[PDB]
RNA sequence: GAAACUGCGAAUGGCUCAUUAAAUCAGUUAUCGUUUAUUUGAUAGUUCCUUUACUACAUGGUAUAACUGUGGUAAUUCUAGA
RNA sequence: AGGAUAGUGGCCUACCAUGGUUUCAACGGGUAACGGGGAAUAAGGGUUCGAUUCCGGAGAGGGAGCCUGAGAAACGGCUACC
């Protein structure tokens, strides 16, 4: 309708933040940012719903507007700034470090971070093609452009990006022997190495993956991001480890060993 | 009066904000609702920074009687206070007086005619003296 | 809760080829009785006011869409915001004292609209026609919440909103506070709080200069309408109310009123103007609010219009709403007082003839009056009334304890016994009410109205008669002037009419006397001329011309300065189509 | 018809409430813009040169310039012209104005001067308005006065005091397109910044070279072992 | 919601011998002639030539109720006040 | 720090459903037939094309609102000159 | 083959060809028809409703045209006629 929408109301906006249908006719619209609409989270929802500190959106404003929290390790002052996946949220706070990764269910989990791992992040390259004057460069899932890469990094692959600097300290090709999260839809959260790729002419490459206790399943390759070696992921995975457990084993665990 | 016991639970510290929040729950047998000014005076034995600096608000009661749950802020300074928390809740504390100015379709109104004048305006009472 | 009725012309409302629809499904002349009444013929369908139900029947299925439907003014126990007792005047709509802007409030004399002001003040409180308890504020507020005033009557519970009223009569304010000094002097610094500045503003822009050394009992009603109003504006308060502010007052006097009272308006506060107007009413207020009913029994407000607007439609009548219907010899005297030089010249008074006079406010022409009838003077001569004196007063607000049927026995009912008092009025807007009840509690054109019939009243034939228009508008005034009219021309009387009104003057008016001189100083009568020359000199003096409103006949006063204002000063003539 | 005269030099101005249509004959029938003698309208105005600059007629529309015709016509104006001001962003409207033909339906005569006579008029002749905002850009300053490009401008600033009466000052203007220690550093520091930048482009394509001289290397020299 | 025309007499279907009491209304909104029956015992005496009164039908959808030939409705208020009540004395009909 | 100039906003919202039957519409692709303000990340050292004097680059010109004052019209958030 | 659009394209021009739809129901007419997500009822299958709190569409009395902006054919912008 003539235009762009400014306005999101509750309910229009994903499931996976966990907003109540009360208390609010609208919802925080991400603004535009790095990452999509749907898929990213505002920084709004991450403190007052998530960590608890702030209650409204003044205290909220009030905390992003004295610096102090920063994604990126950049100021970062707007209230609905989309943080989306894989994201370092650097606060002041008692040094905290928050990344960005998926839940069993497919939320955004406060995941803490070590001092160390903050200084990176991932990202998985969308296109690579020549600039002007001939130079080639990727581009991640969150817009960050790299300029003169590394021949080897072709699509689908993932990058470390160092943060303070926009460049690549390492690449990770795609094949199976790897650890493999999966982003996206009904299998998002999940991690299973890579089975094996499927080809597939005119779009659609469903790739093949087997979890640690070989529940295979098969999703979607624009869905599909990497992680690291074989034993070895380069982000620390959070609580569950991205398995999924059936509704018996929560039975199971969740309401019945935990109990007191 | 009988008991009390202020029960400050699910404690976070906030440094961000320079605060604590908290739960406070009391039990107040033999006595009508439990009062917040009473609890500003004695949430000091606990944390110890007079009165003005901490703060509080939010409170119920609980059905049947003997019980009040409530949610709670403690800030450490005054100043920190005094900007952080909302302007409404300065008034109840009694630190800030709310400028109480006209209604607010009186407001629109105001509004609406200053829209109408284009300029400062002082033109046109000049215009109007020269005229008579 | 209504009285829904039939209207019917319209252009190129064709009975002839339409077939008459109308006539052929109407329910009422489908049971015997003839509602409407056509046939194929040249004029238009006619149709009845008494017999119509209602229905609307016709006008879904009359092929053109000639027959509108209106709803007739009735009570229905609907709101009712206060009554006295029983069979007595009740009110049902007070209203949004909206602020920023003066608002004016306008009706037939007798309907309310005082009590409701004095409602809005907070002195005289409301009953919702009912006898109730100690302080009610509570029920009355349930009673208008969902609306403005239910903060309005709060703020007044809490005095944050303080009174203040000029009010409808102007005898009874010196009287009452019997104040320690006269003057403007002292008794104005008192009253007045807001600065020093703005009372130098308001007395000097007042265009008096006069009575800053004298006590108001000597100063004639209009030297003290002005002061009432001046006594009301430099009160320092939240609300402000002018009762009738523009009675008895000049032409040129009445404009720089009105735009004093809009100095108060603007930064936030409520204004809250009543008036009868000729079309001064287009600078007193921004909103006018017109009151409809019957007078003396029930009174309901309309919500409020422009202010061009309003008067246009007070005149046709019908509204977004409802329907209220509408449309021998004397010698050259010299007289003093003491700060007065009141000169007169010699005249020819003819015999069955009127006389009208006019001029400034403080001319001297009433003090002539009392001369005539009897209070002091001459050092010099006179001539003595051959006919029995009759006198009017202006400073109307009398003290007759017990009821107005009483008084009436001073007089006589008896004497030219057909009609006269009910010519006057009897069958639209009614006297039984005026001819009951107590004088006190009475109106302003009701209150006039009983001074009127002291007049043809006791035996007398040479009559003095100034300021009738006081509380009086268009409908009861011209009606009135009419049967004077023809009272005093028909049975050979003699009576010197004095008049404010342009329409109440005019439309009676022969032989012309001009009063002129500065207030406070002089005091020059001139002699009886031509209507035309006469009241040219009257207003070229006052600097005003008017505009005759060329469908009804009504006067229009001009903006000091203006293209038509300027061809009138050069011409010479302030009064078209004789 | 009335008559406003303003003379532009000393910005002095007054109306003229000028009756007889015998001493309005010359103006009727003219063009605005167009000098007018005031000798033949009477012998106060007798050696002056009359310019006109603007109108206005009867139920107060003003004269637009040059458009012809001595009668009200409905124009579009827009934006960035005259006898119109729009509320609403490049809001174009349909308004009634009056032609420049001067003729006996105008009100006032917005009259300008050319030629000032023999004869000194009361008002205009004898007093001078101050000219309010002085020079607030440095060149202008320097065009004042007439100080070439050498004086400094500090000293040499219009000024206006502020007498109170308690306590008095004297608030100056600002200068704005002036020479600071700041600006050369702000240019100074954007010229670094972009040697900065290519510098850091050189580098960057250097390393692209080697990194590729040693895929051809292991690559390419690999083929020649199968 | 209708106006009337008449009072009527309807004369009743065999083997149910009476007369019924109707009324003949013309509407408001197409302004179509009309029969109503009158419920309860009396009650046309309540009802006069013009007269607001709002009809219901009878509860058969089209067509005769019980003996009635050509009537199709029944009524529910008449001055805005209900026949109900004013059969069974709890409210009082207004004047006009 | 009112006013005004500039820059943004006013195309979001909120309201109603009259038209509208393969049209809207849902799910589902595609733009290797494209526009995309704004965020987000990268990004033009080569314009005095006589870079031999060429005018200042210690950074230069054209106006113009608010404003002071003179008014026009019955009137509208009408506006004229100086 | 051009023009026009941010653009493909009978979208529109000039020339050339004689096609495209259809009783597996075109074309017309009606709809007290905005389309969905849904609601009511429920053994199972169904039947009726969906103006209405979410998505999408359309229109701000009727039509038509346009300025300005990235974005409108905007209506708490304009323009004319009814
Ligand atoms: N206290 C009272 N007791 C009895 N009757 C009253 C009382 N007050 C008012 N009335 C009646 O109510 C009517 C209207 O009152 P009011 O509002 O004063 O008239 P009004 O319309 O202001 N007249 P005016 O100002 O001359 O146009 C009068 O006709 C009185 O007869
Ligand atoms: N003893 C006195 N000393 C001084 N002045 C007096 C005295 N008595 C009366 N006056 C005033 O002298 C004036 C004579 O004018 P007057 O004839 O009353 O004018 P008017 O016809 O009343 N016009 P208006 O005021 O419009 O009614 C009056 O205004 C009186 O107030
Ligand atoms: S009103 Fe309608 S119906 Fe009655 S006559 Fe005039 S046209 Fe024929
Ligand atoms: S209105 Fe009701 S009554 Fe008056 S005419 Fe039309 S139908 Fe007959
Ligand atoms: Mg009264």
């Amino acid at each position: 309708a003539r235009g762009p929408k400014k306005h999101l109301k509750r309910l229009a906006a994903p499931h996976h933040w966990l907003l109540d249908k009360l208390s609010g006719c609208y919802a925080p619209r991400p603004s535009a940012g790095p990452h999509k609409l749907r898929e990213s989270l505002p920084l709004i929802v991450f403190l007052r719903n998530r960590l608890k500190y702030a209650l409204n959106g003044r205290e909220v404003k009030a905390i992003l507007m004295q610096r102090h929290v920063k994604v990126d390790g950049k100021v970062r002052t707007d209230t609905t700034y989309p943080a989306g996946f894989m994201d370092v949220i650097t606060l002041d706070a008692t040094n905290e470090n928050f990344r960005l990764v998926y839940d069993v269910k497919g939320r955004f989990a406060v995941h803490r971070i070590t001092d160390e791992e903050a200084s990176y992040k991932l990202g998985k390259v969308k296109k690579v093609q020549l600039g002007k004057k001939g130079v080639p460069y990727v581009v991640t899932h969150d817009g960050r452009t790299i300029r003169y890469p590394d021949p080897n990094i072709k699509v689908n692959d993932t990058v470390k990006i160092d943060l303070a600097s926009g460049k690549i300290t390492d690449f990770i090709k795609f094949d199976a022997g790897k650890l493999v999260y999966v982003t996206g839809g009904r299998n998002l959260g999940r991690i299973g190495t890579i089975v094996h790729k499927e080809r597939h002419d005119g779009g659609f490459d469903l790739v093949h993956i087997k979890d640690s206790l070989d529940n295979t399943f098969v999703t979607r390759l624009n869905n599909v991001f990497v992680i690291g070696e074989q034993g070895k992921p380069y982000i620390s995975l959070p609580k569950g480890k991205g398995i999924k457990l059936s509704i018996a084993e929560e039975r199971d665990r969740r309401r019945a060993q935990q109990g007191l | 009066s009988d008991a009390v016991t202020i029960r400050t639970r699910k404690v976070i510290s906030n440094p961000l904000l320079a605060r604590k929040q908290f739960v406070v729950d009391v039990l107040h047998p033999n006595r009508a609702n439990v009062s917040k000014d009473e609890l500003r005076e004695k949430l000091a034995e606990v944390y110890k920074a007079e009165k003005d600096a901490v703060s509080v608000f939010g409170f119920r009661t609980q059905f049947g009687g003997g019980k009040s749950v409530g949610f709670g802020l403690v800030y450490n300074s005054v100043a920190e206070a005094k900007k952080f928390e909302p302007t409404y809740r300065l008034v109840r504390y009694g630190l800030a007086e709310k400028v109480e100015k006209a209604s607010r379709q009186q407001r629109k109104q105001k509004k609406n005619r200053d829209k109408k004048i284009f300029g400062t305006g002082k033109r046109l009472a000049k215009k109007v003296a020269r005229r008579n | 809760k209504n009285s829904r009725i039939a209207i019917v012309s319209a252009d190129k409302c064709k009975p002839k080829k339409c077939r008459q629809e109308c006539k052929r499904s109407c329910p009422v002349v489908k049971t015997g009785k003839l509602c409407i009444e056509v046939t194929p013929t040249s004029k238009i369908a006619f149709i009845s006011e008494i017999l119509c139900i209602g229905c609307g029947i016709c006008v879904k299925k009359c092929p053109f869409d000639a027959i509108q439907i209106i709803n007739l003014p009735t009570n229905l126990e609907a709101h009712v915001t206060h009554r006295y007792s029983a069979n007595s005047f009740k009110l049902h709509r007070l209203p949004t004292p909206r602020p920023g802007q003066v608002l004016g409030l306008v009706g037939t004399n007798g309907i309310g609209k005082s009590t409701a002001l004095k409602i809005l003040a907070g002195k005289q409180k409301p009953n919702l026609g009912r006898f109730d308890d100690p302080p009610e504020w509570q029920e009355i507020i349930k009673y208008f919440r969902g609306s403005e005033l239910q903060n309005y009557f709060t703020k007044m519970l809490e005095d944050d909103i303080k009174a203040i009223i000029k009010p409808q009569y102007v005898d009874n304010i010196p009287r009452a506070i019997k104040g320690p000094v006269q003057k403007v002097g002292e008794l104005l610094k008192l009253r007045m709080e807001k600065s020093p500045e703005d009372v130098k503003r308001y007395i000097k822009i007042l265009q008096l200069e006069n009575v800053l050394k004298r006590d108001i009992e000597k100063l004639s009603g209009g030297e003290l309408q002005r002061f009432a109003i001046g006594m009301s504006c430099v009160q320092e308060a939240d609300v402000y109310m002018f009762d009738e502010p523009s009675s008895y007052l000049d032409v040129k006097q009445r404009l720089n009123a009105a735009q004093i009272i809009r100095s108060l308006l603007a930064p936030t506060k409520y204004v809250i103007c009543v008036e009868h107007d000729l079309s001064v009413l287009d600078y007193l207020s921004d909103f006018v609010c017109i009151i409809y009913g019957v007078p003396s029994v029930y009174g309901v407000v309309t919500l409020p219009a422009s202010v061009r607007e309003g008067i246009n439609i007070f005149l046709d009548g019908h509204i977004p709403a409802e329907n209220l219907r509408f449309r021998f010899s004397y010698p050259s005297l010299k007289k003093t007082q003491g700060d007065f030089v009141l000169n007169v010249e010699e005249g020819e008074f003819s015999d069955s003839e009127i006389l009208v006079m006019m001029g400034e406010n403080g001319t001297g022409k009433t003090t002539l009056i009392k001369l005539l009838a009897g209070a002091l003077k001459p050092d010099e001569g006179q001539d003595i009334p051959k006919l029995n004196v009759s006198m009017k007063p202006q400073k109307i607000a009398p003290k007759f304890p017990g009821t107005v049927r009483q008084l009436f026995f001073k007089k006589i009912r008896g004497q030219f016994l057909n009609p006269q008092f009910q010519t006057d009025v009897v069958k639209p807007l009614r006297i039984d009410d005026i001819i009951d009840q107590e004088v006190q509690h009475l109106s302003g054109g009701e209150l006039q109205r009983v001074a009127i019939v002291l007049a043809l009243g006791i035996p007398a034939d040479i009559y003095l008669i100034d300021e009738p228009s006081a509380y009086l508008d268009s409908e009861q005034r011209i009606i009135c002037s009419k049967v004077i009219r023809r009272f005093i021309l028909h049975n050979k009387k003699t009576a010197f009419i004095v008049e404010h009104d342009f329409i109440m003057a005019t439309y009676l008016a022969d032989k012309v006397i001009v009063f002129e001189g500065i207030p406070s100083k002089n005091a020059h009568a001139r002699a009886p001329e031509s209507l035309l020359t006469g009241c040219n000199r009257f207003l070229k003096n006052l600097n005003v011309t008017f505009r005759r409103d060329p469908n009804s006949f009504r006067p229009r006063i001009n903006k000091l300065d203006s293209q038509m204002d300027k061809e009138q000063k050069s011409s010479g003539n302030y009064f078209f189509l004789d | 018809m009335k008559l406003n005269i303003s003379y532009p030099v000393n910005g002095s101005q007054k109306t003229f409430e000028i009756d007889d249509e015998h001493r309005i004959r010359v103006f009727f029938d003219k063009r605005i813009g167009q000098e007018v003698d005031g000798e033949a309208v009477g012998d106060e105005f007798k050696g002056y040169v009359f310019k006109i600059s603007g109108g206005n007629d009867k139920q107060g529309f003003p004269m637009k310039q040059g458009v012809l015709l001595p009668t009200r016509i409905k124009l579009l104006l827009t934006k960035n012209v005259s006898c119109y001001r729009p509320r609403r962003d490049g809001e174009r409207k349909r308004k009634s104005v009056r032609g420049a033909i001067v003729g006996p339906d105008l009100a006032v005569l917005a009259l300008v001067i050319v030629k000032k006579g023999e004869q000194e008029l009361e008002g205009l002749t004898d007093t001078t308005v101050p000219k309010r905002l002085g020079p607030k850009r440095a060149n202008n300053i320097r065009k004042f006065f007439g100080l070439s490009k050498e004086d400094d401008v500090r000293d040499f600033v219009i000024r206006r005091e502020v007498t109170k009466g308690e306590k008095t000052y004297t608030k100056a203007p600002k200068i704005q397109r002036l020479v600071t220690p700041q600006r050369l550093q702000r240019k100074r520091h954007q010229r670094a910044l972009k040697v900065r930048n290519a510098q850091a482009q050189r580098e960057a394509a250097a390393e692209y070279a080697q990194l590729l001289a040693k895929r051809l290397s292991e690559r390419k020299a690999e083929k020649a072992e199968i | 919601k209708g106006i009337v025309l008449e009072k009527l007499g309807i004369e009743s279907k065999q083997p149910n011998s009476a007369i019924r009491k109707c009324v003949r209304v013309q509407l408001i909104k197409n302004g179509k002639k009309v029969t109503a029956f009158v419920p309860n015992d009396g009650c046309l005496n309540f009802v006069d030539e013009n007269d607001e009164v709002l009809l219901a039908g009878f509860g058969r959808k089209g067509k005769a109720k019980g003996d009635i030939p050509g009537v199709r409705f029944k009524v529910v208020k008449v001055s805005g006040v209900s026949l109900l009540a004013l059969w069974k004395e709890k409210k009082e009909k207004p004047r006009s």
